[PDB]
């Protein structure tokens, strides 16, 4: 039932400044008041993300995303290398009441939307290996942070309620572990999803790479300021 | 303190002897609710069961199983595990599980195993030489086999060549033994290569219908997702005991803390990357640990040369837990450790033996 | 074929080195006790060649 459209969806791919955001919590300890330095992959402080206003982008080691979500209009991910039923595909769809993941040889068309008048962009699904169902993870502030390492796949996510207008805002904000997934995939790249009816997304991308960082645990193990030692000679 | 002195005589002094470390009483491991047990029930409880050519191959990940109510089962006839032993099973365990279930002959149960030959091995479904895993087979005579004849199950019999390991073949082209054509229909040298079974209730023992389920374990670099329970039990508290939450192993004293951990972390260092508190799996507390106490033994003489009797020094320990020597005779507790075998008395002397925190011994009994 | 030459198959524990076991009992495999008899899950744990 997957048609393509008429008009390019070309939304303009503009640059800004990542600020101090892109932080997660790297572990499961818990440390109170104290300086931990540690080496991970990371999103470089004032760094330059790419703002969208649907192509394919590549995966590289990991992926930061940013939403200026109104009224929830992003519906899901998809993962894969070669995009159809030659290799194991992932997909992640938060609906308006759970989540599913799955992992299946899916046969995608050329252009992927959720409708409305439950998935219907695939023509055929075909030695379906994992399926996962949970909570849903959704002028709000939407970050999420993808990593693929050695057969398992770390999502980590963050809600903010924002005012500001346009671009990401100064300030500080851990993000929290969410979901881990014990499956083994090369994915190399990824789309997005929307639920677009037949009848305008403004998003942020990012990349990591691997650094060391400083980060402060107050008496309660929260993280509240970090520092970025691959910087000015004030921050070594 | 002769032995370590390494002489017969001793002047006088103190000397560190040894040490001194309480022993832990007990062991405890800790481990969630254990949930999400494999589908084992909808297979070896299945209505119906497909042909031995077409056997029923089913996919197991993402599940605990117990094979231990599986082995201690005394309704199934043969139950024989090759690679492994059925009772080391329940530790060990790989990635994925595939089930094959079929229904045989009772004298056709050993053609389905390592370099066996016969009908079915070379026909029907042939199992490789370096296969590991086990297989169930069970007596269904009582069901399976039908008073007309349980014609419904079909056997593979005719083939040019043999079958691969994990291998099932369906086709229902005309077996043509010799070189005479046949558009399709059976001749001289064109016979079906299915035959029908024809169990009845009154067949003999080893022509019955026996269902066999072969289940199968491969360890492909994905994460192993499928094995047993981890076997739990309860916990104690300010006692020095050895513990092992959640595959974290140490030994010390377990205290209730007031610490109040973040809803996701699951233990907690200090600093220098020692753990102090952690999280019971199941009841979803913090627990602070403590290291039983240690220390140091001092022996106090006033020399060979002079007497024979001695005290004892342990440092740094409370005099609460000190174990001849356990009781023995009026007990000193100071702020360098406990004291035993000397008087304390209210003068004030000259330091001859000096002990610690202002306060020294010497000789009158000590 | 020979049939003299045996090994044992069934065991509680390892052998410690240099140990003998000549000791030729029935083997409880299950949690059924075979109380001496063989039975389900109770074998010889000698095996021949
Ligand atoms: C939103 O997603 C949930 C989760 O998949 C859907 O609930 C499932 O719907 C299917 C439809 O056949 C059922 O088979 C499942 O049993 C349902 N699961 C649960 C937990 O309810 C739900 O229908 C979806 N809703 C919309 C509007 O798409
Ligand atoms: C369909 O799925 C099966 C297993 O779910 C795939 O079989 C695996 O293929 C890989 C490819 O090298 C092997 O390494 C594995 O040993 C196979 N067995 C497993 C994983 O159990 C099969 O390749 C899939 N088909 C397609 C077209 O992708
Ligand atoms: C860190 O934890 C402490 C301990 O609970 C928090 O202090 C409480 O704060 C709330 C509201 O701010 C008060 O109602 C409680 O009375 C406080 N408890 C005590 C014992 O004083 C504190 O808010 C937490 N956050 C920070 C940033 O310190
Ligand atoms: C098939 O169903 C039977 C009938 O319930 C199961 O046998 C039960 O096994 C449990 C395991 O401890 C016993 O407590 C019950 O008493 C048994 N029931 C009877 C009537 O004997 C059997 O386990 C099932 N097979 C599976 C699950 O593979
Ligand atoms: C793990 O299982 C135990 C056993 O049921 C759960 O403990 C129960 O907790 C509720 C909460 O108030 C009590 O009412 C019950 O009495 C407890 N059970 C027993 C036997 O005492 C525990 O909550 C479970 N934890 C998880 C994380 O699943
Ligand atoms: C040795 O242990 C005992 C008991 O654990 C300690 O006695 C406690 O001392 C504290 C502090 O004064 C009191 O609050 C408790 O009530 C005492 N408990 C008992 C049972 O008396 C003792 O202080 C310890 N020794 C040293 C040197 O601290
Ligand atoms: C981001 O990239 C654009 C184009 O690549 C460039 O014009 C802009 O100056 C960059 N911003 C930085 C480096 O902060
Ligand atoms: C992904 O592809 C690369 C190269 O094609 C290969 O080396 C790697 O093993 C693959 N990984 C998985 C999980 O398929
Ligand atoms: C102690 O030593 C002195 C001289 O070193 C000696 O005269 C005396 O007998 C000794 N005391 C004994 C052996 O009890
Ligand atoms: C003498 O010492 C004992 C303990 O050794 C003490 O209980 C007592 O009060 C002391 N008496 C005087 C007069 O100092």
């Amino acid at each position: 039932q997957c048609v393509n459209l008429r008009t390019r969806t070309q939304l303009p791919p503009a640059y800004t400044n990542s600020f101090t955001r892109g932080v997660y919590y790297p572990d499961k300890v818990f440390r109170s008041s104290v300086l931990h330095s540690t080496q991970d992959l990371f999103l470089p402080f004032f760094s330059n993300v790419t703002w969208f206003h649907n192509p394919v982008l590549p995966f590289n080691d990991g992926v930061y995303f940013a939403s200026t979500e109104k009224s929830n209009i992003i519906r899901g991910w998809i993962f894969g290398t070669t995009l159809d039923s030659k290799t194991q595909s992932l997909l992640i769809v938060n609906n308006a009441t759970n989540v599913v993941i799955k992992v299946c040889e899916f046969q995608f068309c050329n252009d992927p939307f959720l409708d409305v008048y439950e998935s219907g962009v695939y023509s055929s699904a075909n030695n379906c290996t994992f399926e996962y169902v949970s909570q849903p993870f959704l002028k709000n502030l939407r970050e999420f942070v993808f990593k693929n390492i050695d057969g398992y796949f770390k999502i980590y996510s963050k809600h903010t309620p924002i005012n500001l207008v346009r671009d990401l805002p100064q300030g500080f904000s851990a993000l929290e572990p969410l979901v881990d997934l014990p499956i083994g995939i090369n994915i190399t790249r990824f789309q997005t999803l929307l639920a677009l009816h037949r009848s305008a997304a403004a998003y942020y991308v990012g990349y990591l790479q691997p650094r060391t960082f400083l980060l402060k645990y107050n008496e309660n193990g929260t993280i509240t300021d970090a520092v970025d030692c691959a910087l000015d000679p004030l921050s070594e | 303190t002769k032995c370590t002195l390494k002489s017969f005589t001793v002047e006088k002094g103190i000397y560190q002897t040894s040490n001194f470390r309480v022993q832990p009483t007990e062991s405890i491991v800790r481990f969630p609710n254990i949930t999400n047990l494999c589908p084992f029930g909808e297979v070896f409880n299945a209505t119906r069961f497909a042909s031995v050519y077409a056997w029923n191959r089913k996919r197991i990940s993402n599940c605990v199983a117990d094979y231990s109510v599986l082995y201690n089962s005394a309704s199934f006839s043969t139950f024989k595990c090759y690679g492994v032993s059925p009772t080391k099973l329940n530790d060990l365990c790989f990635t994925n599980v595939y089930a094959d279930s079929f229904v045989i002959r009772g004298d056709e149960v050993r053609q389905i195993a390592p370099g066996q030959t016969g009908k079915i091995a070379d026909y029907n479904y042939k199992l490789p030489d370096d296969f590991t895993g086990c297989v169930i087979a069970w007596n269904s005579n009582n069901l399976d086999s039908k008073v007309g004849g349980n014609y419904n199950y079909r056997y593979r019999l005719f083939r040019k060549s043999n079958l691969k390991p994990f291998e099932r073949d369906i086709s229902t082209e005309i077996y043509q033994a010799g070189s005479k054509p046949c558009n399709g229909v059976e001749g001289f040298n064109c016979y079906f290569p299915l035959q029908s079974y024809g169990f009845q209730p009154t067949n003999g023992v080893g022509y019955q219908p026996y269902r066999v389920v072969v289940l199968s374990f491969e360890l492909l670099h994905a994460p192993a997702t499928v094995c047993g329970p981890k076997k739990s039990t309860n916990l104690v508290k300010n006692k020095c005991v050895n513990f092992n939450f959640n595959g974290l192993t140490g030994t010390g004293v377990l205290t209730e803390s007031n610490k109040k951990f973040l809803p996701f972390q699951q233990f907690g260092r200090d600093i220098a990357d020692t753990t102090d508190a952690v999280r019971d799996p199941q009841t979803l507390e913090i627990l602070d640990i403590t290291p039983c106490s240690f220390g140091g033994v001092s022996v106090i003489t006033p020399g060979t040369n002079t007497s024979n009797q001695v005290a004892v020094l342990y440092q740094g320990v409370n005099c609460t837990e000190v174990p001849v020597y356990s009781t023995g005779s009026n007990v000193f507790q100071t702020r360098a450790g406990c004291l035993i075998g000397a008087e304390h008395v209210n003068n004030s002397y000259e330091c001859d033996i000096p002990i610690g925190a202002g306060i020294c011994a010497s000789y009158q009994s000590i």
